[PDB]
This record gives C-alpha cells, structure tokens and sequence, in this order.
RNA sequence: CGUGCCUACCAUGGUGACCACGGGUGACGGGGAAUCAGGGUUCGAUUCCGGAGAGGGAGCCUGAGAAACGGCUACCACAUCCAAGGAAGGCAGCAGGCGCGCAAAUUACCCACUCCCGACCCGGGGAGGUAGUGACGAAAAAUAACAAUACAGGACUCUUUCGAGGCCCUGUAAUUGGAAUGAGUCCACUUUAAAUCCUUUAACGAGGAUCCAUUGGAGGGCAAGUCUGGUGCCAGCAGCCGCGGUAAUUCCAGCUCCAAUAGCGUAUAUUAAAGUUGCUGCAGUUAAAAAGCUCGUAGUUGGAUCUUGGGAGCGGCCCCUUGCC
C-alpha cells in the first residue's frame, strides 16, 4: 500500500527519511551516543599507558586464558583491556610503557572466543609486536 | 598557490572476485601467450577494452541520423583502423562488441616483432625491446607495451647497436683476455 | 584470575632448525613463464581425473 | 574584500585567450580600459604567445616602452593595455599592420590589412543623449564620447569612424536586410544578415540572423555588430565570410588536406 | 659530420634580430657545447660568432636531434640592450659579483632602524 | 541612495503542520571527488568563484576604496625587557620551535619564468619558481635473463625401429657465448639565475659470496599439504564456522607449494555487494509488522464528455472546423 501520486514527494521523503533512523547502522552512523561512549575517539588507533597485566576467560566450547593489558588512554582517559596476540609479547610488555592500540574486526564486537576484550596492540615503545616475534630490533 | 597540474588515470581494475580458477586459468594462459609481466599489464588491456565497448554501445543506444553518433562513431573506427585491431571493412559499431581481448595483445610491440622476424623466442623479445635493440622509424623505443600502428608496421631497424651497429660492448672484456 | 606464567610456552620448547639454503627463486616475468610452462604445455599428457599440485 | 582587485589567475582567465595550465599561476591582468575583460585581448598576449614576437613577457614591456607598437594611430605605453573587437593595432618600423576580428570558432586571429584600411574604423553606437547648451553626444562601445555627431542615428546603429582627425564619417542604420557580426554569447564570430528582430518590454529583444547557405542563428541586441550594408561588408573578412562550419565538416576539411 | 638546420625563422626588425628553431643532428657523438654549434651556425650564415647566441637542449633519446632557440643579431649594442643579462653571463658582459641574500634584507631592516646619515653610514659600510 | 536604518504619531498587525519558531552539527557554500546496469548514497578543511577572521571582543584616523590588524585606541587573557621611573608585543604570511596528538617536509637557492606595484625599459616581491625530505597517490617499468651445446624427467608427426627428431616443455648450483644490457663508480656536454635531475657520450661495470623480492597464506568460504618434528582444552590460531584434552590437513618450527608483485598485511571512516532503506525496487495470516472501530480538516488522488473523416500534389500544404481581426 504505497503512494503513488505525482504531488507526493513531501510524503514519500518525509516517511524515508523516518523510517531510515530504525537501521542500526544508520543510527549509530548518525546519532551522537556511538561517538561520545566508545573509546578512541571514532579514531583507528590510541596511544595508552599499560595499567596491568590481566589473564581472562575464554568461552565454553573452547576454554583457554587469554593475556590482555589495561591501559589508562592519554586521549580520552578511559581505561581499556587490550589483548597482547602471539605467544610472546607478554614478556615484550612491561609496566608503564607507550602502547599503540587498535580494533579487531568490527568496533561494536568482541572475537568470538574473548569474552569483553575489544582491543589489539600493534606496537609497544615505537616498535611493532610483529617486529618483536620475528627477530626484529628490540624493546 | 602552486599550478602544475593534476590529474590521474588508472589504467588498472583490480577484478571483483579475488580466487577463481577459471579466471586465474584464462589470465596465466594469456600471459604465458604473449609474454606479458605481471596481471597488471593485463587488466590495462581489459580496462581499455571496457572503455571502448561502453563509448561503443553509448554510440549504439542513440539514432542513426544523429551528428554525435556519426562523428564519434567515425573517429573511433579511425583509431581502431590505425591501431589495426579492425579491417578495413566493416565499419558499424557491432562489429567493435564483435572484437575479443587477445586482438591488442598481438597488436603490441613485441609479439609484431616475433611475427616480424628478427625477435627469436617472445621472452627474448622482451630482452630485445628493453636493451636497446629495436626501432621504429627515427625514435628508438625503450617501452615494451608500444602500440604499432598499422600505417608504420614496418619500420623495425636500430642503427649503432651491437648485432647491427657495431662496437665492442662486452666483447672487449673477452678480446682484452685474448690480448 | 588465572596463572600469568605459562607465555611463549610452545615457542620456547620448539626445537630450532636450521634454516638451510633455497636457490634463488626467479622473479617477475621468468616466475610466470615457469608457472605457464610447469602445468599448461606438458601436463596435457597426463588424464583429466586425478590432481596433484602438491602432496 | 576590500576595495578592487588587482590580480586574475592562469585558470580563471577567460577561455579565448588560449593560454596554457602548467606555464604560471598568474595571468595577466589586464589594465582597465574602453572594453570589458570578458571581451578584450591583452597586448602581451597579442605580441608574445599568438604572433611568437616575443618569447618572454619582458621583451614585450621592452619594445612597446621603446614605442614600436601603436593602437588607432597612437603608441601606448602600457604591455597589457587592453584591446577591443575592432581595433586598430599598426606597427611602425616593420611594415606590417593587424585588424582585431572574430575566427568562426570565437578566437581572435590575424589579419594584415593595409593601411588603407588603417585609416578607418567602425564602431556601435552604445547611446546617446545631450549636454550643455542642447548639443548631442554619442558613445560608442570602444568608450569614444563624441557631440555633434548626426540627427538620424539610432541607438543601435554602427559608426564608421577615422582615426586621422577622430570626426565620424559613412554612418550605417539598423534595419532588416543588413549584414551583420556577432560578438558575444555562444555564437560569437558568426557573420549573417539580419532576418527579423523581436522586441520586448523586458529589456532584451532577440534578433534572428540568416548567413550564405541559409544557417539561421539568435542573439541578443548587445552581442550585435552590423558590418555592411545589403549583404555588402564594409571591411574585409578572414576565411571567406567567416561561417562556421560544422563539426563533421572540419573533420572533412583536415581529411581533405 | 655534425649538422645544424633551421626549421621555423622569424624575422624581427623591432628588435633587429633573427630568430630559428634549431636542429642539431647526431648519428654519433654525444651533445655539442656551446663553442662549436655557435661558429657552425656562424659560418653557415657568414657572420661574427661573437653576436649569434642560442640556449635551449633537449635530446630526443639515442643519438637523435636536438631542438634549441636561436637568436642571430646584427649589432652588438642592440645584443646588450635586448637581452637578459642572465644570457649575458655566459659572455661576462655583466655581472653583480656578489649574488647573497640577507644582504639586500638586511640593508633593508637597517635603513628601517635608523635615519639619515648614520643610516648611509650602516647601510654603505 | 531606496527602506522601521532611527525618531515621533497612528493602525494591530506578520509567520506556521506545505513544518514556523527553537536546539544540534566532529556545517564555511558552490564548481567538484569517491562509488560503475539504471536510480542513487557518502564527502567536498584544501590550489578556481564568493564569504568570514587575524588571541576574544569594541571603537577609530588617513585614504576613491578598511571597522585594515606585517595601521591606531582602551579592556580582558597571555607574554618580553626592566636601573622599577616605564617601553615595545599579535606567525590561522615563509621556513623553524613548544604543546597536542594516530596523524604531517629544509631556519635552503633565485627574481631567470608567471604576473603584480611604484615616479618608472633599471627597484622590490618567502606572491611565486628551483633544489632537498616525501611508499599520500598515480604512470612506465628490469629485478639476472637469453638463444645455445650436452644429460634426458620424457611428450609429440609417425615407421616391427629398442628413433628419424630441420618441433618441443622443463630440472640441469653442467658448460659456452651474445660476453647482449642495466643499477651503481665516475670525465665532458647540455639543463639552470646558479647548479641538480632526465636524455646523450667516453672508461669501468655478472657467473650463483651473484649486483639475492618480499608480503601474507595453505580445513571450508578461498587459489594452495589428509608432508615431517615438537606441543597435549596448556600454549595458542582463527574477522565467522571452528582447531587444540598423545598421532593437530588449523598452534609452533623446517621443507614443498599458492596468490599479488616493487607492494602486500593491518585498524578505521565510507560506497557497492544491500531488492538487508526498496521511487524505479521490499514486507505486514503464521517469521518483525494493518491502529479496537468509525467520523473528520489540512495532505494525496478524483468517472465520461466539447475539432472530423478529407482535398491538391508527388513519391510537406489547405479544408468540407486549421490562427480571428
Ligand atoms: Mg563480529
Ligand atoms: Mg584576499
Ligand atoms: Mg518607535
Ligand atoms: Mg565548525
Ligand atoms: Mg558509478
Ligand atoms: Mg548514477
Ligand atoms: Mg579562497
Ligand atoms: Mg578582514
Ligand atoms: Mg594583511
Ligand atoms: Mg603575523
Ligand atoms: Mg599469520
Ligand atoms: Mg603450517
Ligand atoms: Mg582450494
Ligand atoms: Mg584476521
Ligand atoms: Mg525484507
Ligand atoms: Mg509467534
Ligand atoms: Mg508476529
Ligand atoms: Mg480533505
Ligand atoms: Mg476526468
């Protein structure tokens, strides 16, 4: 049942333009409380100040202890569990130092088998984890 | 501010589909054909021919009797005759759909030349057209990827290189040994 | 919660192998010859119903 | 802003003057003048990029401030005084002279005219009006204020003029029947005869123009120069008549060669 | 074995002078200095080499042609009075013989401080 | 200059559900950019047009032209030198520094080109232009091949051939030449204001220590390992599905492969895919969805009906209605 005369565009755009804000997409593209609670800003990276150094649950069908570091933002000022990837680069980590962080997959969803963790660190003191795990540079 | 210039062409699609191997086949037996570098040299081919068949049928989708469609539809049957992908012959716009990819590639420099003679093995031909030792006409070539037009075709001769030229080039290593 | 100890396990116990030498590989243009030349002009001897590409 | 202008960029100069992208950021700003800036051609621009007397700009600052160059009779010792559809440009110690006129595309071009012709000039009549004492005045497009012209000018008349003593002489009216050129709008340097006017209350009448082989054009009363009388062109005219041709028929002109 | 024509040849008695395009040609050696093109040019229109000047090189890759701009003129007061004097460098007519910033700057913002005779002072030594 | 631009008097008006008024913008506006059936959606800080502001905000002289800030006056907030009596300050101009960050270049050279200003052919221009940094991005493009000789891992025209091979593909850390030519090393021209870079040319410059292509990946999606050794729901991998609890096609290593190639992985904004925002072009019995029903203004849509067959002429004109006066 729609409409479908020639002197109804003010109908027709203003019904779209109500029944666009019910995508969730749309509504947090375009409704304030996405950008001013999340962490980073909207920015791809931050810079953080390492807190702790925290191990965490996995889920049920896979169980495991996953190593993550809290992090006090230098940006924001909001605190932060990031998860450390390889089998090192817990050992690379140390108390208080410069570490650059980053999303996983999708900004408003943790992985699959980490229970709150939404983070990733990409580098510790200017130096890349990638860089620390294959023989590269140091600390 | 500052004035020079810009503008920028892509002469380069990147396909949708990452892993076919249909797709993969075509293209590594495309390459393996007529000697190409790498796939970016052959998406310029289809970049280019998707450029023509979407002026070619922009100038199928308007009436005969129109002037745009007269000119455009002459100027680019002109460069397709001086390119020498076409004939001489059947100029309407449906025979240009009518034509495959394969028809640039053996209009390129290298693979005229191996038909032309003088080339010795499309890989070698490569070699041929990069170290200077093919020419056209009074401008020596350099570039692999020339496109030969039909009114020139000919004109592959190279003047003061080492097989026709002369010169010791790397010989005097061996003749100074034979000293 | 859990233990912090246990990191870099499984890499730390991995024996070491020696990394040993590979010929040079060739690049670009002589790569896509020998990868034209290895499966489509004397691999049509061979018949249309097994695949080995690596095994 | 604040007050005036007084510079004009390589880009937004206007299309005709057929200058290029990567030679400099500043075009050449032409001086205020008796012509508009939409429609004027400046003198470095004349000697150095069309007539290739010049290679650089100073050398054009150098002859014209050494006064080899002089526009209507007279030098002027400006490099970027500006010029007008229908000038003058006479040059003294080489004997070569150039009359200012419309190529059928909308450019201007060169035409070495004599000198014979350098003495005479035409013009449009912009208005006219009286002064003190009850005498006339007229004004032309190219900013000439002359009294006591004629009784039996209309506004839209053209004047021929001498550049000698600067006293009209041969005037032509406006009427159907007249051949005409046209200098503005999108079908500038186009040349036919005035078929019929429509006029309006609104401020602008339109003008339809027939030419040779019968192509029919439209325009407004400003964009219209009349330049003969009866299909007889008081001066004369590069490329034939100047008519435009067609696309397709400068296609088979550069193909027949 | 080297040869020089001229395409393109203006006529320029505003100025008195003579402009060409220039083709230097090479089936063999590299690109010819300044020296040889200029009395090569100089024999082949039968006048003084110290008045005929010419700038301007590209090189059309291997051997090939070599497209430049000449001028030919007739006196030597017009040479020194129509052209730049970057162009009279390479002959020496004239110089600066101290070609620094900072100097003319700072002559400047010293005038700019003081006034009168001390500023003369300052600003000549 | 025209005007509620301001004064005085008088009238009581003006706008709005066709979205007024009021908030928000991580909003300067356009010409444009990205995105490919078509239709759109998302940006447009930024080289062109136009507007605004020089720390906030107010006032003003000169001048045709300013509420100017590389002009002035006071306040506020900073901040310099002080002999403590006072002086000068305004980089969101060019380089450069501190801070801020995820995030950004040398205190260079020149008025030679472009044009601009002044009394003026000559002065001056961090406006500009040239060089240095520059994997923002783009174009073209070697990276050791190349034809060889020989051994054949052996395919192919076909003869009992257990091979003629005037074709061949490829492994030859096998030899041989072209010792092809380039990157670098440097003379000399040119280039340019002065150099530089490119091109040109001379002299060197390759036999696997060469003059060395990496980035990711190999269960499915998704091209490519049911290879080997460790590891034992631990470590860890994996964007999802999932793997790992003593044989792991998935972790860690090696070997062999796969894909793109001097550019690949990653994070994020955003477009198509998404006919999962649907006007073209979606649904509404049961999956999410037809208001409890009805009247009703604004909106939206609204039956039919009022000028026709012909004629002249070939192979567009007049009327029997065809522009009236
Ligand atoms: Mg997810
Ligand atoms: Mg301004
Ligand atoms: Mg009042
Ligand atoms: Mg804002
Ligand atoms: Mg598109
Ligand atoms: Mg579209
Ligand atoms: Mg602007
Ligand atoms: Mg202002
Ligand atoms: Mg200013
Ligand atoms: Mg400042
Ligand atoms: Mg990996
Ligand atoms: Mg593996
Ligand atoms: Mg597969
Ligand atoms: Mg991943
Ligand atoms: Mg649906
Ligand atoms: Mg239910
Ligand atoms: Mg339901
Ligand atoms: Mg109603
Ligand atoms: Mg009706």
């Amino acid at each position: 049942g729609k409409c479908r005369g020639l002197r109804t565009a003010r109908k027709l755009r203003s019904h779209r333009r109500d029944q666009k804000w019910h995508d969730k997409q749309y509504k947090k593209a375009h409704l304030g409380t996405a950008l001013k609670a999340n962490p980073f800003g909207g920015a791809s990276h931050a810079k953080g100040i390492v807190l702790e150094k925290v191990g965490v649950e996995a889920k049920q069908p896979n169980s495991a202890i996953r190593k993550c570091v809290r992090v006090q933002l230098i940006k924001n000022g909001k605190k932060i569990t990031a998860f450390v990837p390889n089998d090192g680069c817990l050992n690379f980590i140390e108390e208080n130092d410069e570490v650059l962080v980053a999303g996983f997959g999708r900004k408003g969803h943790a992985v699959g088998d980490i229970p709150g963790v939404r983070f990733k660190v990409v580098k510790v003191a200017n130096v890349s984890l990638l860089a620390l795990y294959k023989g590269k540079k140091e600390r | 501010p500052v004035a020079r210039s810009w503008v920028c062409r892509k002469t380069y699609v990147t396909p949708r589909r990452p892993f076919e191997k249909s797709r993969l086949d075509q293209e590594l037996k495309l390459i393996g054909e007529y000697g190409l570098r790498n796939k970016r040299e052959v998406w310029r081919v289809k970049f280019t021919l998707a450029k023509i068949r979407k002026a070619a049928r922009e100038l199928l989708t308007l009436d005969e009797k129109d002037p745009r469609r007269l000119f455009e539809g002459n100027a680019l049957l002109r460069r397709l005759v001086r390119i020498g992908v076409l004939d001489e012959g059947k100029m309407k716009l449906d025979y240009i759909l009518g034509l495959k990819i394969e028809d640039f590639l053996e209009r390129r420099l290298q693979t005229q030349v191996f038909k032309l003679g003088l080339a010795k093995s499309i890989h070698h031909a490569r070699v041929l057209i990069r170290q200077r030792h093919i020419r056209v006409r009074k401008q020596v070539v350099n570039i692999p990827s020339f496109i030969v037009r039909l009114d020139s075709q000919k004109h592959i001769d190279f003047s003061l290189r080492s097989p026709y030229g002369g010169g010791r080039p790397g010989r005097v290593k061996r003749k100074n040994a034979k000293k | 919660h859990g233990s912090l100890a246990r990191a870099g396990k499984v890499r730390g116990q991995t024996p070491k192998v020696a990394k040993q030498e590979k010929k040079k590989k060739k690049t670009g243009r002589a790569k896509r010859r020998m990868q034209y030349n290895r499966r489509f002009v004397n691999v049509v001897p061979t018949f249309g119903k097994k695949k080995g590409p690596n095994a | 802003a604040r007050g005036p202008k007084k510079h004009l960029k390589r880009v937004a100069a206007p299309k005709h003057w057929m200058l290029d992208k990567l030679t400099g950021v500043f075009a050449p700003r032409p001086s205020t003048g008796p012509h508009k800036l939409r429609e004027c051609l400046p003198l470095i621009v004349f000697l150095r990029n069309r007539l290739k007397y010049a290679l650089t700009g100073d050398e054009v600052k150098k002859i014209c401030m050494q006064r080899f160059i002089k526009i209507d009779g007279k030098v002027r010792v400006d490099v970027t005084y500006p010029a007008g559809f229908m000038d003058v440009i006479s040059i003294e110690k080489t004997g070569e002279h150039f009359r200012l006129v419309y190529d059928t595309k909308g450019r201007f071009a060169v035409h070495r005219i004599t000198v014979e012709e350098a003495k005479y000039k035409l013009c449009k009549v912009r208005k006219i009006t009286v002064g003190v004492k009850g005498i006339p005045h007229l004004v032309t497009h190219d900013a000439r204020t002359i009294r006591y012209p004629d009784p039996v000018i209309k506004v839209n008349d053209t004047v021929q003029i001498d550049l000698g003593t600067g006293k009209i002489i041969n005037f032509i009216k406006f009427d159907t029947g007249n051949l005409c050129m046209v200098i503005g709008g999108a079908n500038l340097g186009r040349v036919g005869v005035i078929t019929n006017r429509e006029r309006h209350p609104g401020s602008f009448d339109v003008v339809h123009v027939k030419d040779a082989n019968g192509n029919s054009f439209a325009t407004r009363l400003s964009n219209i120069f009349v330049i003969g009388n009866g299909n007889k062109p008081w001066i004369s005219l590069p490329r034939g008549k100047g008519i435009r041709l067609t696309v397709a028929e400068e296609r088979d002109k550069r193909l027949a060669t | 074995t080297v040869t020089i024509r001229t395409r393109k040849f203006m006529t320029n008695r505003l100025l008195q002078r003579k402009q060409m395009v220039i083709d230097v040609l090479h089936p063999g050696k590299a690109t010819v200095p300044k020296t040889e093109i200029r009395e090569k040019l100089a024999k082949m229109y039968k006048t003084t080499p110290d008045v005929i000047f010419v700038f301007g090189f590209r090189t059309h890759f291997g051997g090939g042609k070599t497209t430049g701009f000449g001028m030919i003129y007739d006196s030597l007061d017009y040479a020194k009075k129509n052209e730049p004097k970057h162009r009279l460098a390479r002959h020496g007519l004239y110089e600066k013989k101290k070609t620094s910033r900072k100097q003319r700057k700072e002559r400047k913002n010293r005038m700019k401080k003081v006034r009168g005779t001390a500023k003369a002072n300052v600003g000549a030594g």
